């Protein structure tokens, strides 16, 4: 693309980064640290094309070094302190990012600092986890328009999301609405249908550190998840892409069930797999229509065994 | 016919290059197929697979620049039907639940993912589920020891032969896993 700018024409600062880095974790981790700042200036005075490839290693080299206090835990009385400054650097060092007009990827970058602040466990992570958070979702609501670019997100906020375990139920709730709202309001109707089952999964396997570290379970709130997404795939009108998602909303529903959400009956299964037979004969014969008759004959299946 | 799995080198973000024990074992020639499952973060990367063959498959990681590598393939090689995603996309992430859910849907005898940079291979109501880690051993803020880790599939006959080089200490060591359709 003539317009779009060519990789290959910052391959030798990407080259330099990396050889950077790696002789870097040769040094001691208070060293490290030093080390780093100082890159921070020297590649910032590269502007903005240059600092999209140069800065996102250093903010991977941050969390790293966050793992390395924590490691050095019984050595080391002072390691929470460097932690926290260590998340603050990664903070100013995204947020450069985002005044250079770039948003993809500070949202993920944000992503990944919550993560990492989530696991080390440090004195006050769980407002660093909340603080990344937010501020990908942020970048979220203001600078991702492109349906296709919001669903990716989305699902990317949802899937680092589930998986963090240090929020209190006073936090966690907030953002669990916030993805379930977000995915109601996508462009695409087929688009949202996904996000919004995909969020269900949030009440079900997210942690919140109430319960001694234990799963929600929230079955109920799983099933008002499907039936909105069920709700959304009435409204669909295209008759293959309503029947796919007809299916993989049951997939869906098995993966609770099987899970033993009480709140998934077979009634509810038997509801769905009827009007799928119903609907599934009314299709255009094709590659695309023997793929999806091909999905729920493996629903089937996978129903019997 | 011998097939290269491997992925998440995040060069640069989080590595500089593969282990210089995988690149030795990496030579031009014998490899027909690379299955990669992303998060390269730069052509560099792609250029050096295409030296090892010249039938690249590669998916789209979170955090791949090229915006053109498909979100998940079907490629089928021999008898096998193989599907290939990076794995950010199935919630929660790893989980074999969830995997096979994926399964169902694509219709494959093999299904290779990555994200969670762990080896693992296993069957599972008689299909196989593959994933070959990540071949730099790339950070990752859910698993603090990563060894890196890639996959080499043989078979010509409705039976697959993977086996599974791991950088352990400063040595690699091969293990061998059988897998037959039924």
């Amino acid at each position: 693309m003539v317009e779009d700018p060519d990789p290959e024409d910052f391959a030798d600062e990407q080259s330099l980064v990396g050889r950077f880095i790696h002789l870097l974790r040769s040094e001691d981790p208070d060293q490290q640290y030093l080390i780093l700042n100082t890159a921070r200036k020297h590649f910032g005075a590269g502007g903005n094309q240059r600092i999209r490839f140069t800065l996102p290693p250093l903010v991977f080299a941050a969390y790293q070094l966050a793992f390395r206090y924590k490691e050095n835990s019984k050595v080391d009385d002072k390691w929470e302190k460097k932690c926290q400054k260590i998340f603050s650097f990664a903070h100013q060092t995204i947020s450069a990012l985002i005044k250079a007009e770039l948003a993809e990827l500070p949202l993920r970058l944000f992503l990944q600092g919550a993560l990492a602040a989530g696991e080390i466990g440090f004195e006050n992570h769980e407002t660093v986890a909340y603080e990344f958070m937010s501020q990908a979702f942020s970048l979220y609501e203001d600078e991702i328009s492109d349906s296709k670019a919001q669903l990716a997100a989305i699902t990317l906020i949802i899937g680092t999301f589930e998986r963090m375990k240090c929020f209190s139920e006073e936090n966690h709730e907030p953002l669990r609405t916030q993805c379930a709202l977000a995915a109601s309001k996508l462009l695409k109707k087929p688009d949202q249908g996904r996000a919004v089952s995909t969020c269900a999964h949030l009440f079900w396997s997210g942690r919140n550190t109430d319960k001694n570290g234990e799963e929600l379970h929230g079955g109920k709130r799983v099933m008002e998840c499907l039936k909105k997404a069920l709700k959304i795939a009435n409204q669909c009108m295209d008759p293959s892409l309503q029947v796919q998602l007809f299916i993989e909303i049951l997939n869906r529903y098995i993966y609770f069930y099987e899970k033993e959400n009480d709140a998934v009956t077979i009634q509810v299964l038997n509801q769905l797999i009827q009007k799928i037979r119903e609907d599934l004969p009314n299709l255009e014969s094709s590659e695309e229509t023997e793929q999806i008759n091909k999905h729920f004959h493996n629903t089937l299946e996978h129903l019997r065994l | 016919m011998l097939v290269l799995v491997l992925g998440d080198l995040h060069i640069p973000h989080r590595c500089n290059s593969l282990p210089a024990k995988f690149k030795k074992l990496l030579v031009p020639g014998k490899i027909q197929h690379i299955l990669c499952t992303g998060n390269l973060c730069t052509k560099e990367s792609y250029d050096y697979l295409k030296t090892l063959a010249g039938d690249v498959h590669i998916v789209r990681g979170d955090f791949d620049e090229n915006l053109n590598y498909p979100e998940q393939k079907v490629v089928t090689v021999g008898q096998f039907k193989i599907g290939l995603i990076h794995g950010h996309q199935v919630i929660p992430w790893g989980d074999m639940a969830s995997l096979a859910l994926l399964q169902r849907q694509f219709d494959v005898d093999i299904l290779i993912s990555g994200h969670t940079h762990k080896f693992e291979a296993f069957e599972h109501e008689n299909k196989f589920y593959i994933n070959p880690g990540s071949a730099t051993g790339a950070y990752n803020a859910l698993e603090t020891n990563i060894i890196p880790s890639f996959v080499l599939m043989d078979i010509q006959a409705s039976t697959v032969v993977t086996y599974v080089y791991q950088l352990i200490g400063d040595d690699v060591k091969v293990e061998r896993i059988e897998y037959k359709k039924p």
